[PDB]
């Protein structure tokens, strides 16, 4: 599951001058340039109420916590100075552990979480830097929908992107020092398919 | 509770010698490669020489080559640093510093407290 | 031998290759303790139903699986990918428990590409699974004179679970097209179910405790090991290792391949691997086939001598295997580099035959240049292969050879026309009657 | 892996087979270059007098200084094609460490498979092309049926002259026309040597094809082949004896027919290499040895 | 590779974030290693294979290795962390450090 | 001195020696013969062996069959061409060298 060569992306103006749930369909491609470290995590599920079991991500100065409790979250979350959720039970699974393009590539494939990430200082680019794995969670859920959460103490901006990825083959190509330095996305167009 | 304790520093005459040691408790030491390193009072740290866990290979810095040598045994233990020729620039504090390989892949993990050479006349 | 015959004709045989042998066995595993938490796992006084079945991680512990067979009367292991008797020489880089309670005909359902009720609505295994189902009946456990009512299943869902996921919802299930507004009523059921678990009841009817431990067998690094004792690194010599499981022949060296965190091992072309970081002192080795080559024995027939030349194919005469003992080199017999003379071709090493400065036409080609004879005291004897003598022409600006007689010469040129013509009963070949 | 080698032994005569077709292959290429290449009794050699009639044959004649004596015109074609495995020694060393992945050779050596070198070395063949051509430049076509009959160069063109139906009275009258049409044309061949990369492209193509072959066998020992593991110490050190032995079999199969796959092409395409060098030998007989009236 | 560059100092206040950097060519082609000296004591490491810490040093150290630099992070400064930090890496079996950086704490 | 006429005759002799020897080979299963296959086992055991059996003896003979194109080839050609000097060398005095 990539992103496709050359795919059309949303780029996101969330503003609290002093927010509806996004698709996640296969999987999704995150990026955000911004370094107000007002982006703080996100959250996945299908309905995000207390019917049905929900993944949520928040990190922090030194930490970041991942739950899949029963969350009844709120119609606009966002962490203060909880406003993300109101009521969370059935606990099942935790976890604790120039400018910079931060990008994230969430899927859920089994019932494994599985998180890629990759900080690149830019002067979205146009070259490559492939992401490294970073977890992967047992967790058993159905997600379908996710949103962002912010961190309000205020004036407020975050811009972001969000792709979404498909299953699709790719070609890599290795260099001689183990990099990912070039990739041919196959279904591009009949060039990339003869290559 | 790996300690590595040197020993032989002292002062001496330019153009002198002198046999420094360092050795290992609580550790494999047939296991490690071993290097010598040093480092002057105010100044930074200089790589001396390294040896390879069984001594067959050796390495030296251009600043130190051909002087010095570097030697080890295993059933004592012991690092051996055999110094001649001092020179004057040769005065510094020398640590014995063990790691796993040479190739890149290994840190100094363990330090030793280190042994003074001073040399001038 | 090779050649399935008691005479040889004059020429050069390529016979089996050489191969250095490995001098130890080097074993290394991660430096690890603490014994894995199994006997709470079959051990519980209560399974999970398996509509919300328990999902338990083993990490940074020893797994011993042959005490598993203590903790539960199962009669066998049931594997996939893996064998039982092969868990203890392996790693893992986690180990997943999963338990629940089914009766007995549903036991089927639990393994990769099934279907059912407990396949499709409670617990679902991916069709690449590799890990083992342990099942044993519990009629003496989960049973009850009026029925045991605590064990619960999904019976109805509005689509099949993907594998390991888990539906703990209860929201009221809507078999027709009329609204159900969280109420039961016609065509609106409550999507779970009880199991009614009598001791009355026929095996496969009975209640049974299934234990499914998930695992990676791919290359990763590992925190759950079997009861392995690891012994030194020896590098530089021909060994048999064993990296976390990865077994294999060669020489181990130092390695400036720069290893990301998460990579373990390093695999080539091939696939094979060629790169592993060392498991406790976290460094990167290279891994390189030990020593081998090709081998030709150069023989005029049998019926001249029992005199014989080694060509080693490829090879500086400085490789040339010289491994003392029969059990670090084969093939296991010896041709002495001293006692039989040396010498160097781009073909690689000869030995037993004397090299001379003599030109003659080739005998037994021997490669780039090279040719052998058997010669005069009769030894195999080797030369740089003649092409012919020189003939400067006298050539000038007025000078003509004209011959004044000739020669009527018959000489004789066989061509193949035909070859035997066959025929194969295709049947009779392969079935006989 | 033993167990693969016992397993193996149950196939009979296959490896057999393939390596003795390999060592047929491997024989007739040297019989391919002795037949077009040692086509002259005597290794012919022309005196220091380097004068013939005002043609010009500096470029095509050896060249002393350089240690293969080979001509200008050899030079330039020898570093036109450029060969993936000369068969030559490798040592230990370079297959080690971090120079091996970057070298498709070295998993090709790793797994079995290697170049031979030809029997005739390229100063050889160099030297038999230098007789051939010292042979014809001093007495044209005579030493292709007896002893070499020295006759001045001049006289021989008039004697290829009448043997196109032309009188030898246009050769001679033209002699000095004829010389220099010929030394334009030698530079002309010279000139798009040295211009045009890719123009010996069918001995590229034969190297080329080669190689690739070699390297598609390296790349089947990933194929799983369906088994669960394309490595043989994977399925040994995951299953016990009886079902490794199935795995085993499986990955025994496909790589046979990998190799049998490999052996047949390299038999064919060592058939049409067979016609090549037959045609070449005939030239060499035909257009070399003596003046040719047939057409084309 | 075979001069590995490094500031002078850095000063930084408690609870502050200090980031000593080492440069060097193409330092992100080979692991990096930090180590911390402290007045009157033997060198400790902090940092090896680029990311990677031993065991027992805090947390709050961060390391990384790309392009041709690597940096050293200590989030949250505390006075503990005054001493001389050093950069490592290996070249052809031999040791090259940086001239060193001491994390003046306030 | 007929070398090339005999070394015909053996390849062919050959080719049929190495074909009746496969018989011989297990291919993996049980046993090479069988009779004893399908004495020692029922026949849905026996069939698993018969079918390695006989896949093994399939490729045998495709082997064969496929060296003996390639041969007949070459022996077409050497046919050819001795047809060719036939016409050239017997029924006529031929200019080409050689
Ligand atoms: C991306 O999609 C929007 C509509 O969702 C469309 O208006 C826009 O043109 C698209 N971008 C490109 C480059 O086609
Ligand atoms: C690989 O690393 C070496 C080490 O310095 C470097 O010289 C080379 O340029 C690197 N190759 C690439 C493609 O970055
Ligand atoms: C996931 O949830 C969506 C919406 O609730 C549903 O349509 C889909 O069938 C669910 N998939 C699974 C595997 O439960
Ligand atoms: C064989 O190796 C030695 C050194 O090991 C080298 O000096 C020699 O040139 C090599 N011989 C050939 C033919 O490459
Ligand atoms: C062959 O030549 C070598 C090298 O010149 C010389 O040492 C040797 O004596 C010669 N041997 C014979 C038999 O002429
Ligand atoms: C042959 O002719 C050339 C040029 O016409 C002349 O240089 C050479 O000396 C002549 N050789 C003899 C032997 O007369
Ligand atoms: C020609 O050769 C024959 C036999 O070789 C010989 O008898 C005869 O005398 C020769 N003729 C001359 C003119 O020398
Ligand atoms: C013959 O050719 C060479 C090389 O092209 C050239 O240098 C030389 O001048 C030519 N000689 C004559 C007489 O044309």
């Amino acid at each position: 599951l990539f992103l496709p060569f050359f795919s059309n992306v949303t780029w996101f103006h969330a503003i609290h001058v002093s927010n509806p749930v996004l698709p996640f369909n296969d999987g999704v491609y995150f990026a955000s340039t911004e370094k107000s470290n007002i982006i703080r995590g996100w959250i996945f599920g299908t309905t995000l109420d207390s019917k049905t079991q929900s993944l949520l991500i928040v990190n922090n100065a030194t930490n970041v916590v991942i739950k899949v409790c029963e969350f009844q979250f709120c119609n606009d979350p966002f962490l203060d100075v909880f406003r993300v959720y109101s009521s969370a039970n059935n606990c099942t699974f935790e976890y604790v552990s120039f400018k910079n393009l931060r990008e994230f590539v969430f899927k859920n494939i089994d019932g494994y979480f599985k998180i890629y990430s990759k900080h690149t200082p830019i002067n979205l680019p146009q070259g490559f830097s492939a992401l490294e794995p970073l977890v992967d969670l047992p967790i058993g859920i159905n997600i379908t929908r996710f949103q962002t959460l912010l961190a309000l103490h205020t004036a407020g901006a975050a811009a972001y992107y969000v792709g979404y990825l498909q299953p699709r083959t790719f070609l890599l190509k290795y260099n001689e020092n183990g990099t990912i330095t070039d990739a041919v996305d196959c279904a591009l167009d009949p060039l990339s398919e003869t290559k | 509770q790996v300690q590595l304790v040197e020993s032989g520093g002292g002062l001496v005459q330019p153009g002198g010698s002198l046999r420094l040691s360092c050795t290992a408790s609580g550790v494999t030491f047939s296991s490690y490669a071993m290097s010598w390193v040093r480092q002057a009072p105010g100044k930074g740290l200089e790589w001396v020489s390294g040896i390879s866990g069984s001594g067959d290979s050796t390495y030296y810095a251009d600043s130190v080559k051909g002087r010095f040598t570097i030697s080890r045994d295993n059933s004592k233990n012991t690092l051996y640093l055999q110094m001649n020729s001092l020179r004057v620039e040769d005065t510094a504090v020398y640590y014995c510093a063990t790691h796993y390989c040479s190739g890149g892949s290994c840190p100094f993990d363990y330090w030793g407290q280190g042994t003074l050479v001073t040399v001038s006349s | 031998c090779t050649l399935k015959s008691f005479t040889v004709e004059k020429g050069i045989y390529q016979t089996s290759n050489f191969r250095v042998q490995p001098t130890e066995s080097i074993v290394r595993f991660p430096n690890i303790t603490n014994l894995c938490p199994f006997d709470e796992v079959f051990n519980a006084t209560r399974f999970a139903s398996v509509y919300a079945w328990n999902r338990k991680r083993i990490s940074n512990c020893v797994a011993d699986y042959s005490v598993l067979y203590n903790f539960a009367p199962f009669f066998a292991f049931k594997c996939y990918g893996v064998s039982p008797t092969k868990l203890n020489d392996l790693c893992f880089t986690n180990v997943y428990a999963d338990s629940f309670v089914i009766r007995g005909n549903e036991v089927s359902q639990i393994a990769p590409g099934q279907t059912g009720n407990i396949a499709d609505y409670n617990y679902k295994l991916p069709d690449d699974f590799t890990g083992c189902v342990i099942a044993w009946n519990s009629n003496k456990l989960d049973s009850k004179v009026g029925g045991n009512y605590n064990y619960q299943y999904r019976l109805f869902r509005k689509s099949n679970l993907k594998p390991f996921e888990r539906d703990i919802s209860t929201e009221i299930y809507q078999a027709g097209n009329k609204p159900c507004n969280g109420v039961a009523g016609f065509n609106c059921y409550f999507p779970l179910r009880s199991y009614g678990f009598r001791p009355t009841y026929g095996v496969g009817h009975q209640p049974y405790r299934v234990v499914v431990l998930s695992f990676e067998l791919l290359h990763a690094p590992a925190t759950v090991c079997g009861p392995k004792k690891s012994t030194n690194l020896v590098k530089n010599k021909c060994v048999n290792f064993n990296f976390n499981g990865l077994t294999g022949t060669g020489v181990l060296t130092e390695s400036n391949k720069k290893f990301l965190p998460f990579q373990q091992f390093g695999r080539d072309i091939a696939d094979t691997t060629d790169a592993v970081r060392d498991p406790q002192t976290l460094e990167i080795l290279d891994i390189t086939p030990c020593s081998f080559g090709g081998v030709s024995v150069i023989t005029p027939g049998t019926n001249t001598s029992n005199q014989v030349a080694v060509l080693y194919q490829g090879v500086n005469c400085t490789e040339v295997p010289v491994a003392i003992h029969a059990d670090q080199l084969t093939p296991t017999w010896r041709v002495y580099s001293t006692g039989s003379n040396v010498f160097q071709t781009r073909a690689g090493c000869l030995i037993g035959a004397e090299y001379v400065n003599n030109s003659y036409e080739c005998d037994i080609p021997i490669g780039a240049g090279i040719c052998a004879s058997y010669q005069t005291s009769q030894s195999i004897i080797a030369y740089t292969m003649s092409l012919g003598a020189e003939n400067l022409v006298a050539y000038s600006n007025n000078s003509i050879a004209i011959p004044t007689n000739f020669t009527i010469s018959v000489t004789t040129e066989i061509l193949p026309v035909s070859m035997t013509k066959t025929s194969v009963d295709c049947t009779m070949y392969i079935c006989g009657d | 892996s033993t167990e693969c080698s016992n397993l193996l032994l149950q196939y009979g005569s296959f490896c057999t087979q393939l390596k003795r077709a390999l060592t047929g292959i491997a024989v007739e290429q040297d019989k391919n270059t002795q037949e077009v290449f040692a086509q002259v009794k005597q290794i012919y050699k022309t005196p220091p007098i380097k004068y013939f009639g005002g043609f010009n044959f500096s470029q095509i004649l050896p060249d002393p200084s350089k240690p293969s004596k080979r001509s200008f015109i050899e030079d330039l074609l020898f570093n036109k094609v450029t060969l993936a495995d000369a068969g030559f020694i490798k040592q230990y060393g370079d297959c080690l460490g971090d120079i091996a992945a970057r070298d498709l050779i070295c998993a090709q050596k790793f797994n079995g498979l290697t170049v031979l070198p030809p029997l005739l070395t390229d100063e050889m063949i160099a030297q038999y092309t230098s007789a051939l051509l010292a042979g014809t430049i001093t007495s044209g076509w005579t030493f292709g049926a007896g002893a070499a009959l020295q006759i001045p160069f001049a006289m021989q063109m008039a004697y290829r002259f009448n043997g196109i139906g032309v009188t030898q009275n246009v050769l001679y009258e033209n002699q000095k026309l004829i010389a220099n049409q010929f030394n334009s044309a030698i530079g002309k061949i010279q000139d798009s040597l040295s211009s045009t990369a890719s123009a010996l492209g069918k001995l590229q193509d034969v190297v080329n094809h080669n190689a690739q072959a070699l390297n598609t066998l390296v790349k089947q020992l990933s194929s799983k082949f369906g088994a669960i593991s394309s490595v043989l110490n994977d399925i040994l050190s995951r299953l016990d004896k009886v079902e490794a032995e199935v795995q085993i079999d499986r990955l025994i199969t496909g790589r046979l027919q990998s190799l049998q796959t490999y052996v047949t092409q390299q038999l064919i395409r060592a058939a049409e290499i067979r016609a090549s060098a037959n045609l070449a030998a005939t030239k060499m007989s035909e257009c070399v040895l003596g003046q040719s009236k047939r057409v084309d | 590779p075979s001069a590995l560059t490094q500031p002078p100092s850095v000063s930084v206040s408690p609870g502050q974030t200090a980031s000593i950097t080492c440069s060097g060519d193409k330092l992100g082609n080979k692991y990096a290693y930090w180590y911390q000296q402290k007045p009157g004591q033997s060198p400790v490491l902090v940092i090896f294979q680029d990311t990677m810490r031993p065991s027992g040093i805090p947390e709050r150290f961060s390391a990384s290795n790309s392009g041709n630099t690597a940096t050293l992070t200590i989030s949250g400064t505390q006075s503990i962390d005054e001493a001389d930090y050093y950069c490592q890496a290996w070249d052809s079996n031999t040791a090259v450090f940086g001239g060193g950086t001491k994390l003046t704490v306030l």
